[PDB]
Formats: structure tokens, sequence, C-alpha cells
């Protein structure tokens, strides 16, 4: 699982009973390069067949 | 002596001027484009979109995208752009170096395309001392 | 028609053919030094617009592919080029036909053997002397060794290099010569003037080549 | 062998000469720079 | 026809290349 | 002696063949040469520079075999 | 005699072996060239200047294969 | 004689065989030379550069069959 | 006699059937050369290494059939 | 005798036709090699020891026919 | 006569059209290699092993035309 | 006899037109090899091995002209 | 007589002849195998399940000229 | 006799010119079965089928290689 | 003797020169037609029928020579 | 002798030259034909009709070489 | 006679050049064509106009030297 905001983030952090990493952030304004990291991060998630 | 260009991307539309030349670079061509040019539609990757203003040889550099290229109306998708003189050239090289520093990091081949990105991020940074 | 000799002996039965062409386009070219720029300038003046644009584009056409040390060998581009190419105007341009020298016959300097042979051994030898200094004193010509396929090479090619370039202005000089000579010797001279622009283009166009290719010899010789 | 050679040579160095007048277009560029 | 017209004359060749290298190159 | 009876059939073959090589030379030469002007027909000057350029060497190799032809049969060394 | 057999043999293979190198050169030429005027009508003017400028120099090569092959028919020096 | 007519065929197989080759050549690279003047910038001196140095490197090439071919004909060392 | 009539028409053949090869492989070569070279307009600093390495030994492997049809002719320890 | 012009021709066509096979292959590899340098140029080191290494053996293929012309021309065992 | 004045044409035919192949069979897998090699950089060792491979078998595919030529003239069981 | 030398001549040209063909088949068989397994550089499981199978297939092809070389060649059944 | 000088001849170009296309056919199968089984790392030899078969399916075409060669060879009812 | 010569030249001839069409053939009909088995391997059973079906003929084309070449060796209708 | 071994000849050449045309067309459409059973395996039995009904024409192309063949080997109307 | 032998050569170089264009005409055609079918399976009912047709029309092509075959056969005109 | 062999030869080797060329033609002719009945059937009116009025022309070509070898054959007002 991949958390996007931090509420999400500190909700997540605290229970790994579900499979999560490799959270980030934009807040007040997705940024061009916050969206382009999510979209570097998720393409070189699924260039490995591992994530489908 | 030119085309209507319109560099955008997902939240701007970063540079819609008109301009002598266009050297967007892709995978298998660097194409000079300049007016009246027949439709091309190109998959511009990272690299420099070196233009010639008559002014001066303005660069900006763009992480990516596409460009239906066509009869001086066109529309290159950009995925990051960044116009002109707004990247810094000794942040670039330090940019540069932490490149090397993501470039060298691990795993198999599920990190290795976000190193190649980064590799990539740091040629587009190449662009500021260019500058 | 006769490209052998002038019965000019020097106890060893040298060719005099190759001698006045090379005495005088030798001497032309070094007396364009002062047509007007005796008293050169930093401002261009008139012999300095013709030489110094020769000399930035043998800059350019040299330190890319000489390397580093490209000071040493500015002559050695230089005179090749502008020698040869003014001496292919000299042998496809300047006539000699009214007055025939009774022993030879007399065009080019690049006609005989002698010449272009000479200059390439020179070239050769030149990238032979840079290796000299250039690469390890024990082996400069038979150096390399890839898994062998190479044992007895890397000098069986630069045997034949000088004699490359050589054959090279070989065939193209008497190129122009034959298409000049025949055309006329077939019809008057009003017919072939379609074709003696092709016969020039060509004559001008060996300064470039023949620069870049003693040049890439120059920055193999780097070494 | 002197007369239509001599007569394309004057077409060329004609033009050869407004060359020589087009590379001033050149090097006088940097020069007066 | 080689036996040595073409060192002989490749020799006055080098003076002229030393020589004119010195008068134009040099200044 | 039949050195002339070659020197025909020599030149003939010559003269025939000559024209073969830069015949598709020119021939693919200005395809590419006409697409990049259907590309750009801006630097249309700088293409037919470069148009010029090869067409003038194969027009130059192909009097290559014009020459040989006519030094066997007009201009002949031997007979 | 012979000689001028082998000469009019010769001429007929000169002429014959001169063309397939022009032909396939205006032929991939023209496609181009036509495919590329799909693209862009608007260069027609220099279009037909650098296509005419190509064709002429093929044309070239291949009259100079048929005069040739015309001067050995024709009245020549060794028949 | 006979020796005459095979040296003639010699040089006329020479010249033609010599020029069909490096022709197909030039024009694959005269057809990649404007490869590139679609890419007018970036090309005008250095496509012309290098296209120079190899079409009178093809140029040499055909002029060894042609420097043969007169070595037949004009200056025969055996005859 | 007919010994140096087989070396005349080897020396041809030679640099005939030998030239026609490396012509339209320097071609290809070049075929994709100066397209990269417009394609990278920077990198010529080693392109212009890599290939003229190339063309000079290609221009090895054609002078190869010059220094046989040469000496062929004119120093042959046969004839 | 009749042998020895064999022998002379025998080398004569083993030249050229030994020379054009690794010819068009050296040529394919060149320009597949600049084309490679011009599409990566951080990549230069690999192409020219791949390209270096293609020039061996593609001169090995032809001094392959050239040490036969050679046997052919100085020393046969029983010419 | 006869039987020697063929084995050298036979020598000198089995040299030419052995390495003919084989040149452009290597010339080509050296090609494609070069372009894999650009595009891929990283896994190089057993790229080069299967290219090195692929050419020394391709270097057994044309000396076996050359142990023909040179065992055809010098160890002959027939004269 | 004269049986020997039509022998030596059909070696020479068996053995030839024999290596002629596996030479451009190992060819674009090596080139898409190396494409291939350069393009996706893990999975040359059986590939390598499959490579393998090819060249020893067209080494056994040319070796089947091998095989006639040495019936031509050796003092075996008739001639 | 000229029974065997030309069974031998037929031998020769029947081997030679039948080894030319099999080759090429081989080659562009194996070119293409790779390429096929390179990408998709499935069951290799599943994948080869048809390469193997046309492999083996080219070496009976090769073998069928292979054994008439013999058949001409040794076990010739006429000569 | 002069049919005994002319049967086995006949027959190997017919052999060789029946087999290189089939070799080049099957070759591609190999590698677009890999090619599109590397797609999906889903049917297969049919691919082997078509394969299989035209393998049929294209070893009819095989045995078309010698019934015109086993009826004049084994039992020639005129000797 | 003379017509006889010529008829000999002529069927020898005749189906030599027969089966190679659709030797390779055979190749092509299966190689487009495991493409298609690839692709799609949906109308596999259109695809097979349009398949059975072109390699059987090939087939019958090859029976030309066959028929004439049998014509000419045993039913010599002439001899 | 020179009568009626020149016939039966004439219709095996006939039907040894029909087939061999007619060939891959049957084989490209069919190709793109099962490509309909590889794409679109839905325009079977005229793609049979212009399968069966246009290789009916390629074959009456070649019942052309039927004619010229048996034309000679049933009567030869002269003898 | 002696004539009316070089005859009987020329209407042989007619028939076959003159189906060597219109059989590739229809095979891509009609191959364009069926991938146009792919790309849409809606037009298949002109598409059968189109391709009969090609490959009936084609016949036409073939059936320009048919005429002749008929001609040339029957009752010729020479032979």
């Amino acid at each position: 699982i991949i958390s996007i905001g931090k509420k999400g983030n500190t909700y997540f952090i605290r229970r790994p009973e579900i499979p999560v990493d490799r959270y980030f952030d934009g807040t007040n304004l997705p940024t061009a390069k916050e969206a382009q990291a999510i979209a570097d991060d998720v393409f070189s998630l699924f260039v490995s067949e591992e994530v489908d | 002596m030119t085309l209507n260009l319109c560099v955008l991307t997902p939240n701007r539309s970063i540079w819609n001027s008109e301009v002598k030349e266009i050297i967007l670079s892709t995978n298998s061509g660097q194409i000079g484009v300049l007016p009246n040019h027949a439709p091309t539609a190109t998959a511009v990757d990272i690299g420099i979109l070196r233009i010639r203003l008559n002014d001066q040889w303005l660069t900006l550099a763009l992480m990516g995208g596409f460009a239906r290229i066509g009869n001086n109306e066109i529309t290159i998708l950009v995925n990051d752009a960044e116009r002109g003189s707004d990247i810094d050239p000794q942040e670039a090289q330090q940019t540069l170096e932490i490149a090397e520093a993501n470039l060298r990091k691990a795993e198999g081949k599920r990190q290795k395309i976000e190193a190649n990105l980064a590799l990539r991020r740091a040629r587009t940074r190449v662009e500021a001392s260019n500058t | 028609v006769g490209q052998h000799f002038y019965w000019q002996i020097g106890g060893f039965q040298i060719h005099g053919q190759v001698l006045i062409t090379s005495w005088v386009v030798i001497a032309i070219l070094l007396g364009s030094a002062a047509i007007a720029v005796r008293s050169p300038q930093t401002i261009p003046t008139g012999g300095q617009n013709f030489f110094e644009y020769v000399l930035e584009f043998i800059r350019d056409v040299s330190k890319t592919q000489i390397g580093e040390e490209y000071r040493p060998w500015v002559p050695f581009i230089g005179t090749m080029f502008l020698f040869i190419f003014v001496s292919n105007w000299s042998g496809a341009l300047l006539p000699w036909k009214i007055i025939q020298l009774p022993h030879g016959e007399l065009a080019a300097p690049t006609n005989d053997i002698n010449t272009t042979v000479a200059l390439a051994l020179l070239t050769s030898v030149a990238y032979f002397y840079a290796g000299l200094t250039k690469k390890g004193l024990g082996y400069f010509g038979k150096y390399i060794q890839p898994t062998p396929i190479l044992l007895p090479i890397n000098i069986l090619e630069d045997f034949t290099k000088p004699l490359s370039l050589s054959f090279r202005l070989f065939g193209n000089i008497l190129a122009d010569e034959l298409v000049v000579v025949v055309l006329v010797s077939l019809v008057p001279l009003v017919v072939p003037i379609p074709v003696m622009f092709l016969g020039l283009f060509t004559s001008g166009i060996q300064a470039l080549i023949f620069a870049t290719l003693a040049a890439a010899y120059i920055g193999e010789s780097l070494e | 062998n002197l007369i239509n050679l001599s007569v394309v040579l004057g077409v060329l160095i004609f033009f050869g000469k407004g060359v020589l007048s087009d590379l001033l277009d050149n090097r006088k560029q940097r020069i007066l720079n | 026809d080689f036996n040595l017209t073409l060192p002989i004359i490749m020799a006055e060749f080098l003076f002229l290349m030393f020589a004119l290298d010195k008068i134009y190159y040099t200044p | 002696p039949l050195i002339a009876a070659a020197s025909v059939i020599a030149a003939g073959l010559a003269v025939g063949l000559a024209s073969i090589g830069p015949g598709v030379g020119q021939g693919t030469a200005a395809g590419q040469a006409v697409e990049g002007i259907a590309r750009q027909p801006e630097a249309e000057g700088k293409i037919r520079g470069t148009l010029l350029l090869s067409l003038a060497f194969m027009e130059a190799l192909t009097i290559y075999g014009l020459v040989v032809a006519l030094a066997l049969l007009f201009a002949n060394p031997f007979v």
C-alpha cells in the first residue's frame, strides 16, 4: 500500500499488519514534481511484475 | 518565421510563444523543427528543448512527454518542463551529484528504473550550467 | 598523354616534370604571402583575409582530429592542404599547349608517381615519428594484440596506408587529366563546358578531403 | 585547352570574388564584434 | 619508376614546408 | 588485329555498367532529399546544396566510364 | 569484318546495361517525391526544382550511355 | 594483339565493376546525408563536413579502379 | 603472351570485383553515420574516431586489391 | 606454362572475391556502431572495443584471401 | 599440365567463394550486436560471449575454405 | 587423367559454394541473438543452447561439403 | 573418359547448391527464433518445438543432395 | 558415354536448384512460427499443425529434388 | 547421344529451376500463416482452408516441371 | 543432332525459368491473404474469391509455361 | 537444318523470362489488394476493379511474348 497524505501515512505506520511502504506527501497543492515522484515510484514498482 | 508552440504539462502551460527553431530531443532523434514543418509525432523524452529565438538561444529542459508537432501549431505534451533560466546552476550540479548518490543504491530490476530516472533528472539538470 | 619523365639527368635519372611544376606552384603559394599583408594587422587586410580563414579552418579540422598535441603539426596540415589543392588548381586549370617541353609533358605536380608517393611517404613516416615520441619506444608500429588475430598486423596495414593515400591522389589527378583531354581530343573546346564545371568540382573538393584524410592519419598518430 | 576552361574559370572566379565577399560576411562579423 | 626521384623532390618539399611554416605560420 | 574488336566490346561493357551504381545512387539520394524537403520547405536551399553536392559526385562517377569508353575508341593508345 | 560485329554487340549491351541503375533511380526518387508531396503540397516549386535536378543527372548518366552506344554504331574510328 | 585484347577488356571490366559498387554506396550515403537536413540548424556544417569526407572516400574507391584502367590503357607495363 | 594476358585480366578483375564490395559497404556505413551525427551533433569527437577508423580500415580493404592489381602489372615474378 | 596463367588469374579473382564479402558487413557494423554512439553518447569505450574487434574479424577475413593471393604470387611449391 | 592448372583455379574459386558469405554474416551479426550494446551496456559479459562465439564459428566456416585453399595447392595427392 | 582435373575443380567449387550459405545464415542468426538477449538480459536459459544448436546445424551443413572436399581430395574410389 | 569427369562436377555442384538455400534458411530461422525466445521466458524447448523441427527438416533438405552426392561418387552404376 | 556423363550432372543440378528455394522458404516459416509463439504460446497445436501441413509439401519439393534424378541414376531409360 | 543427353540435361535444369520459385513462396505464405494463427486462432479452419488452397497451387506449380519431366524422361515423343 | 535436341533443351529451360517468379508471387499474395484473416477474420466471403482467383491469375501466367512446354512435346512444328 | 534451333531456344527462354516478372508483380499487387480487403470490405467493387485490371494487364505483358513464341514456332514466314 502506498500512502499519499500525511494523515494517511500517520494512520498507516501505526499498524503494519497491512503491508505498507513507500509513503509520500503532497499538500496544499499537487505539484507536478510531487505527482512525478508518485509516477516514478509507481512506474518503477510496475516495471517489476511483482506488482500488477 | 516561427510556429505556434504550446509546451504543456499536467498542472500548467509552461511556454506558449513563437520561436524560429525547435530542437526537441526524442529517443531516436534530436529532431530540429522550424517553420512550415510537415506533421510529425515525436516521443520526446529527457533532454533539452533548445530553441533559437532571434533574441537568444534560450534553452528549456523537459523531463519527458510527447509532441504532436505539426503545421506551425505544435503541442509538445511535456511531462515536466522548467522554462528558460528558472533552473539554478550550483543546485543543479549538487543535484547531479545527489543523482549519482541515488544511482548506486540497490535492487535488481525494481529500483533500477528509478535509478535511470534519477540519472535522467541529472541529464535534465545539466541544462542549467549550460544555460 | 605521357606521364613518365623529363630527360633531366641528375646522375640517377630524375623526372623534371615533377620538378618544374612543383617549382612554379610552390613559388606562387609562398609568394602570395605578401600581396597586401607584408605588414599584417589585427584588423584583417588584403592577403590576411585569405590566409587567416585557411588557418582557422585548419585549426578546426586539426585540433578536433589531431588531439591535445595540436601545435607541433599545424604546419603539417596547412602545407599539404594548401599545396595540394592549389597544385590541383594548377594541374586541372593551368594550360600548357602551344609551347611544349621537348623532353616531357607537364600539367601537374601530382601527375607522376614520385610526387604523390613522396607526399604520402612523408605523411606516413610523420605518423611513425609521432609514434616514436608518443608511444612505447619498444613497440610503436607493432604494439597491439587482441585475442590473437593480429599477430603480423598493425604494421601490414601501415605498409600500404601511405600507398593508400598516394594512389588515392594518383587516380584522382589522372581522372581530371583524362576528362579534360579526351573531350578536346573529340571536338573543339566549347562543347565540354557543361562538364568542365564537373572537372572543377572534385578539383575544389580535394582540399578539405585530403586535409581531413592526412589529418585523420595524424589523429591516429597521436596515440 | 585554355579557352573554354578559362571562360568557365572566369565564371567561377567572378562568383568566387562574390564568395570571398561572402567570407568577409563571416569573418568581418567576428572582427567587427 | 620509383628509384629515388620521389625522395629527391620530397627533401626540397620538406625544406619548403619548414621555411614557409616559419615565414607565414609564426607571424 | 582483334585489338579494336575487343576495345569496342570492353568500352561497351564499361559504359553499360558505369551508370548502374550511380543510377540507384542518385535515386535513393533524391528519395531521401525529397523526403527531407517535404518535412521542411524552409531549409530547401541547404537541402538542394547537399543534393547538388552528391549528385555531382555520381555524375562524375559516370564520366569515369565515359572517358574510359572514349579513350578506348577515339583516343586509343594501342591502335 | 568481325570488328564491326563486336562493335555492334558492344553497343547493344552498352545501351542495355546502361539504364538499370537510372531506372530504379528515377523510380525510388519519384516514389519518395510524390509521397512527400502528399505530406506538403505547398513546396512544389522547389520540389520540382530538386526532383528535376536529380532526374537531370540520372538522365545525364543514361544519355551518356546511349550516346556512347551510338558513337559505336555510328561513324567510329575503329570501323 | 591478344595481350592488348585481354588488357583492354580488363580495363573496361575494372572501370565498370569499380563504378557499380561505390555508386550504390554513395547513394545510401547521400540518403543518410539528407537524413538530418530536416534537422537543419545542427546540420549544415557537420553533415556537409562528414559527407564530403565519406563521399570523396567512395570517389577514391572507384578512382582505384579508374587508375588501374588507365594503367592498363596508356602506360602498359608489359607492352 | 597468354600468361601476361591472364595477369592483366586478373589485375582489372581484382580491382573491380574488389572495390564493388567496400563501396556499398562504406556507403551503408555512412548510411547511419552522418544520420547519427545529425541526431547527436556533439559526439563527433569520437564519431570521427570510430568512423574514419572503420573507413580507414575498409580503405585498407580495397587498397589490398590495389596493391594486388598494380603489382600484378609492373612487378610480377612469373612474367 | 598454362598453369602459370591459371595461377595468376586464380590469384586475381581470389583477391576481389574474398574482399567483397567482409566489406559490406564491416560497413553495416560500422554504421550500427556510430548510430549507437549517437543515440547513447554515454557509451564510448564499449562501442569502440566492439568496433575495433569487428574491424579485426573483417580484416582477418580479408587477409584470409590475401594469404592465398601471396602464395600464388610468390611461392607455390608446385608452380 | 591440366590437372595442376585446374587445381590452382579450384583453390582460387574456393578461397573466393568461401569467405564471402561469412563476411556478410560476421558483419551483420556485429552490427546488430553493437546497437544492442548501445541500448543495454550492462549485461556486456554474456553479450560479448555470444558475439565472440558466433564470430569464431563463422571463422570456422571460412577457415574450412582456407585450409582447402592451402592443402589443395601445397599437399596435393593428385599430381 | 582428364578426370583428376575435373575432380579437383569439383572439390574447389563444392567447398566454396558449401561455405557461402552458412555465413549469411549465422549472420542474422547471431545478430538477432545478441539483440534479443541484450534487450532482455536475463532469460537466456536454453537460448545460448539453441544458438549452439543452430551453429552446430550450420557447421554440419558446411561439413557436408567438407566431406565432399575429402572425397574429392583423397585417392578415394574411382577418381 | 568424360563420364567420371562429369560425375565429379555433378557431385560438387550437387552438394554446394543443396547447401546454399538451407544455409540462409536455417539462419533466418535461428535469428527469428532467438527473437521469439529471448523476449518471453516461456518453456524454451517448447518454443523450440517448431525451431528444432524445422532445423531437422532443413538438414533433411541438405541430406537429400548429400546422399545423391554419395550415390554419384561411390555407388555410381554409370561410371 | 556422353549420356552417362550428362545424366549425373543433370541429376545434381536438378536436386540443387530444386533444393535452394525450399531452404529460404522453410526458414521464413520457422522463424515466423517462433515469433508467433512468442506473442502467446496459446494454441500451439494448430501452429504445429500448419507447420507440419506446410512441411509435407516443403519436403515434397525435396522429393521433386531427386525424382528427376533417381530415375536417371538407377535405371536410365536411354542407357 | 546428342539429342538423348540433351534431353537429359534439359529435364535436369527443368526440374531444378522448377521447385525454387514456389519453394520460397510456400515458406513466406506459411510464415504469414503462423502469424495468422498466432495473432488470432479464431478462424483456424478458414485460415487453413485458404492455406491449403495456396500451398496446393504452389504444389501444382511444381507439377508443371514434374509432368514435363515425365514427358521427357520416359515417354519421349521425339526419342 | 542440332535439329530436335534444341527443342527439348528449350522446353527444359522454358519450364525451368517459368516457375521462379509465379512462385514468389503466389507466396507473397497468399501471405498477405492469411494476414487478412490474422487481423480481420470476417472478409472470407470474397477473401476466398480473391485467393482462389488471382492465384488462378498467377497460374494463368504459368499456364503459358504449360503451353510452351506441351507445344513442342505433342507436335513440334519443324520436327 | 542449321537454323530454327536458336528459334526454339528463343521460344523456350522467352516464355520463362515472360513469366518471371509478372509473377512477382501479381504477387505484390494481390498482396496489397488482400491487405486492402483486410483493411475494409466496403469498396470491394473498386478493389475488384483494380485487382482484375492490374493482373489482366500482367497476363497481357506475358502474352506480348507468348504470341511471339507461338507465331515463331507454328508457321513463321522465316522458318
